[PDB]
Order: C-alpha cells, then structure tokens, then sequence
C-alpha cells in the first residue's frame, strides 16, 4: 500500500490499479479503487491535453488527485495493518476457534446453571490466552484500524 | 374483523350456555376505570366497551389470561372453559 | 433439529445477523422445533405406554380435602 | 437461572434503549461501514461515531454496557 | 446483487455468521457479483462504444522512446 | 496429479516454443536456495525439484507472479505470455 507504491507519475506516464499498488484488501476495495484511479488519470491527462504538457509538471496532479480522494486516504488508514497482523498470529489462530466453542457453550443446554456456563465461557478465553493477552489485542489491533 | 379472520383459523369447540369470562361490576369499567386495558391489551379482541355496556365475545377466547391479569381492579371473573372446551390448539 | 441459532437486530430496512450455525448438533442435537400440540401428544402416549392414566377433557375445579384440612385429592 | 436473571426485566424497563435505538443506531453503522461512495474511510469511521453518539451520548452508551452487566450477573 | 455481506468466523466445527442484509440494496445497489472475463468484456464494449481502440492479444514489452529520454509510446 | 486435475479445468493457448519461465542460474536452486520456495509456494505447481534440476512445467503457469518474488534470490526470469498466450480465464 503507502509503504510500498511507486511514483505514480512520470514524463509522459501515468500509473493505475494495482500498478500503484493501490488496494485496500482488509475491505476488499480493489476495483473501487482501480476504477477511481482510472478516472483521476484520465482527468489528468484531459488537463494535460489542453495545456499540451505532459511532463511531471502538470502530471503530478494525478498524485494530487489521488491523496485528494479516498485512494490515499484508505492506504494511510490501513498502513501499518499487516505488519499487525504478522506480529500477532492470534486473531485467525485461537480467537475464531474460540469464539467459536464460547458460543456453543452459551446455547447448549445440558443441565448447567448458567453461571457455570458464564465461568466455563471466562475457563474457555482465559486458558488459551491470558487476559492481559485479550484486552491487549484489542487496542492493538486498534493501532491498526486508526 | 380484522383479528376474527385469523381467530377462523383456530380450532374451537365453543361452549355457550357457559359464558367462562364473566365482568364483576359494570360499573367498574364505565366510570373507575380509565383506559380499558381489557379491550387494548385482548389478542383476540373479546372485549369491546360499548356504551350499552361490555361486549365480551368470550367465544374466541385464546384462554392466555391476559384480560384476569391487566384489569386493575380485578373485576373479571376469569375461568378456564371446561373440559374439551375453548381453543383446540392444532400444531400449537 | 437445530443446528444455527441466530438473533436477528432487525432495523428500519436492514438486519444484524449474528447467528451460530453447529454441525454436531446433527448427530448430537442440542434442540429440537417443536409444534406443542403434535408434541405433548406424542409425550402423553410414552407417558400412557409408562402405565400412567391420561384424563383428557377435564378441568380441575377445587381439591377435596380430608378433615385435616389439606389436598387429599 | 432465576437468581442470576432476577433483577433482568426491571432492568430493561428503565432503559427503554435496547430495543428503540440500539438495533436502529447498529444497523445504520454497519450500513454505512459497508457502504462504498467515494467516501475516504476515516470519513466513515467518523460518521459511524457521529452516527452513534447523536442518538445516544457516550455518558449514554458506556453506562448502558453495564448498566446491564448488572442484569446479566 | 450484493444485499447481504457476512462474516463468518468458521471453528473447529461451528461458525459465527455476523452478517447485515439490507434491503435499499435491492433497489440502490451498493455492489455486484462479478466474474471479471464476463465483466470486463462487457466492460471492453462500452469502452469500443464511447470511442477507444482495444487492442487485445498484444503484451507490451517495453516503451519507445524519444531522445528527451521520456516515454513516447 | 492432483492439481492438474485442476489445472485441466482452466483454458489454455500453450506457447510451448517459448517459455516464459527460465531459472537463471540452476546451481543457485542446488546449493544457495534450502527450502525451494518457488515449489512450496506454486498454486500450479510448475516448479518441482528433482535431481536432474528444476523442472517448470511452464505450461501450467497462472500467470499470479508468486514464484518471482518468493524466489529470495531472484534467479527467475519471469515473464507475461505472449498476447494471446498463457491462462485464458473464462468467467475469471
Ligand atoms: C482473489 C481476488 C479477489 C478480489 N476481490 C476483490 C473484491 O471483492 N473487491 C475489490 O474491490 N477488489 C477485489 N480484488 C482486487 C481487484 O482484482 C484488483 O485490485 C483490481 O481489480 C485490479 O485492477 P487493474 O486495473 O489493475 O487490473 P488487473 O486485472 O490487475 O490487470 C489489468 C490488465 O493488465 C493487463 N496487462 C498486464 N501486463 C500487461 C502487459 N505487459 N501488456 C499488456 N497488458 C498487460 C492484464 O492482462 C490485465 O487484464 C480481488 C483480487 C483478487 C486476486
Ligand atoms: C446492540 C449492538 C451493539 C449489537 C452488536 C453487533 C455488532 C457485531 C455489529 C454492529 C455494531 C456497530 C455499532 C459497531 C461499529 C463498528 C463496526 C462496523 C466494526 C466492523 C467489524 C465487523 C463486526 C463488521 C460486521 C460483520 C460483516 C458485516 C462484515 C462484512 C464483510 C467485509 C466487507 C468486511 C471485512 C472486515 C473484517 C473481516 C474485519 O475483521 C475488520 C476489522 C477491522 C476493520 C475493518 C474490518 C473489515 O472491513
Ligand atoms: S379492566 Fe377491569 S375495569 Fe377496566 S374495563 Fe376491563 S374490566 Fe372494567
Ligand atoms: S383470555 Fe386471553 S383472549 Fe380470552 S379474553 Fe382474556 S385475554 Fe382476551
Ligand atoms: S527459489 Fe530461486 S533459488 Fe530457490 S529454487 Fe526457486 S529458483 Fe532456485
Ligand atoms: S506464475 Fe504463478 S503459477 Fe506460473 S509459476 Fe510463477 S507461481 Fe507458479
């Protein structure tokens, strides 16, 4: 995304999609984003055909236009996002796994009186991961969602 | 009407010499009471207060016991109907 | 038999579905639907097969009471 | 279980917020987090609170987590 | 037409289906279903109907420059 | 075997007089390289490492780009098809 793009405008060249490394995949926001790219360039390029220049001069206004609208925006939010997730290896790895078997423990019904289906549920999250290991994960993924 | 549609689709057998939801004091409902929540609060639309009185089509009685329960005043005089008697509830 | 539970948050035109959808509950079930009316009578004949004698329409009234005072029947 | 949900409902009747805003505010969020308009994305995660603390304030929705956390024991 | 967007968190053998159905997105979409050879040969037709020259089966190998050093094609 | 079972599904206009997949240094995969990720991360299984070398089977390639860059030292001059050649994606 933003660490990793290039220029996304030259001497005569111009640069869209996925080209500029432009996609926002925690939404799935990739065609939203090519689509838009296309429009910003091509409304660049119709600013440069009318002034005849098509050097960085007048093609940087597609950067211009492409931190302007939602492209950037959506890259400078979502920045530092994988590397979150590469540090954790919690949130696909324990956390659907055991929501999973919270949930099946809150609705089956098998005679337990329900506050010790309340401390089985607080015996389920906090055996795979201690509690300053959940309200941690929380905000840190907080980080990572701006 | 509009409830006496769906109350065709339930199953009675309707006993009628033997009205089951009997009103204790008329006079009750025409000037204690307020808001009728006999009439407001009835899923089967048994109560209609007239001014000829209270009309109670305890025919279509769903035998829930709403009506014994929201009086204020406990002015309804509520029985079950008898055996084999009331709603018949078919896939209830 | 259930196998998903879902609790719907139903909005103005949109809906929060949040359900939980078990696959062991095909071959252990957790619960069952039930229609009451085709249950209780399936339940009444096992619980008549038990020996127990079912009295159908019949509505108690009272209690007798044996003069002791107390519910004697 | 009737110890624990004992003081359940005359704790959803002095509410009266669980089921008037609630569903309606989190239906209004999570459509307007999945809808796409050109919209940059933190001007979505800004409309979602402008959306939640509008209906509600936050002395209002940090209270009501467990003002019912009494409900649920 | 895309009226309802899940996320299910799949477990060992359950899942936890969090999804949001609307339904303005049956009259206003917000998002199709594409397969991407069915939309962008649609896609190549309106853009051969507003007037540009698609040349497919042609890969481009590098750009032909002018003595400036820029790229002239 | 099993993912050319699926491989079969997909089209194909093969330019087998010109693969676009050439190692540039074969002794980089024999000694240099200890996990060979270009096999153990090919959706396609091009790549495969026998004794004899490497063998790409170029003809199955999707196209994705994964076995350059996950190659660590870069010794995968990899190329598009030709226009007209390579996967050819319906309904993709
Ligand atoms: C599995 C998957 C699921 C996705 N799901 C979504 C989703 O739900 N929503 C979403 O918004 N995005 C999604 N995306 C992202 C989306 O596919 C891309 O971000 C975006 O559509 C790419 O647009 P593009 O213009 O770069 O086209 P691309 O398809 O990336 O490529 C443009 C074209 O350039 C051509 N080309 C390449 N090199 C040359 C060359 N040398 N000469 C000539 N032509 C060349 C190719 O043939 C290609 O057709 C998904 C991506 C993947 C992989
Ligand atoms: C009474 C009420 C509080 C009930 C709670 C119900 C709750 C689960 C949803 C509504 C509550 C609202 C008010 C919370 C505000 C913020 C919301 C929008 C956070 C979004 C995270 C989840 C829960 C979204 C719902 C599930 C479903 C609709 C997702 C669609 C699938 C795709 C399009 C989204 C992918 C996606 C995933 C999978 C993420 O994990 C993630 C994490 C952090 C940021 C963004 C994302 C993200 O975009
Ligand atoms: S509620 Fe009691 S008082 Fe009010 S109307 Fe019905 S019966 Fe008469
Ligand atoms: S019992 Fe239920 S239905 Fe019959 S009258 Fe009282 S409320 Fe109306
Ligand atoms: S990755 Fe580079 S080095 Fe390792 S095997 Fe494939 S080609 Fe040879
Ligand atoms: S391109 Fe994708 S498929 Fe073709 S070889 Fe490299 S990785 Fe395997």
């Amino acid at each position: 995304g933003y660490y990793a793009m290039p220029k996304v405008y030259g001497d005569r060249v111009l640069v869209c999609g996925d080209a500029a490394m432009l996609v926002n995949s925690i939404h799935r926001e990739g065609s939203n984003h090519a689509i838009t790219s296309g429009r910003l360039a091509a409304e660049t390029l119709l600013e440069a055909f009318e002034k005849g220049d098509f050097s960085e001069k007048i093609l940087k206004n597609y950067y211009l236009r492409l931190k302007e609208s939602f492209i950037l925006k959506d890259l400078e939010k979502y920045k530092d996002l994988m590397p979150t997730m590469e540090k954790n290896h919690q949130f696909v790895e324990i956390y659907p796994d055991l929501a999973n078997d919270a949930l099946k423990r809150f609705l089956q019904v098998d005679g337990t009186p329900k506050w010790d289906v309340q401390k089985q549920i607080a015996d389920m999250v906090l055996s795979r991961r201690s509690l300053i290991g959940i309200s941690l994960d929380l905000l840190r993924f907080w980080r990572a969602v701006r | 009407m509009r409830i006496e549609d769906k109350l065709y689709l339930n199953r009675y057998r309707t006993d009628e010499e033997n009205p089951h939801l009997k009103i204790k004091d008329e006079s009750i409902c025409a000037e204690k009471c307020s808001d009728r929540p006999c009439v407001s609060c009835c899923p089967a639309d048994v109560y209609e207060w007239t001014e000829s009185g209270m009309e109670v089509k305890f025919e279509g009685c769903l035998e829930c016991g709403t009506c014994r329960i929201v009086c204020p005043f406990g002015n309804i005089e509520w029985n079950y109907p008898r055996g084999n008697y009331g709603v018949l509830y078919k896939f209830g | 038999n259930v196998i998903e539970q879902n609790l719907w948050l139903l909005g103005n035109e949109g809906v929060i579905k949040i359900g939980h959808r078990n696959v062991e509950w095909k071959e252990n079930p957790n619960a069952f639907t039930v229609l009451r009316a085709n249950f209780d009578r399936w339940f009444a004949q096992e619980v008549e097969k038990a020996g127990a004698l079912i009295i159908p329409k019949t509505k108690v009234e009272d209690f007798l009471r044996n003069e002791k005072g107390e519910i004697a029947g």
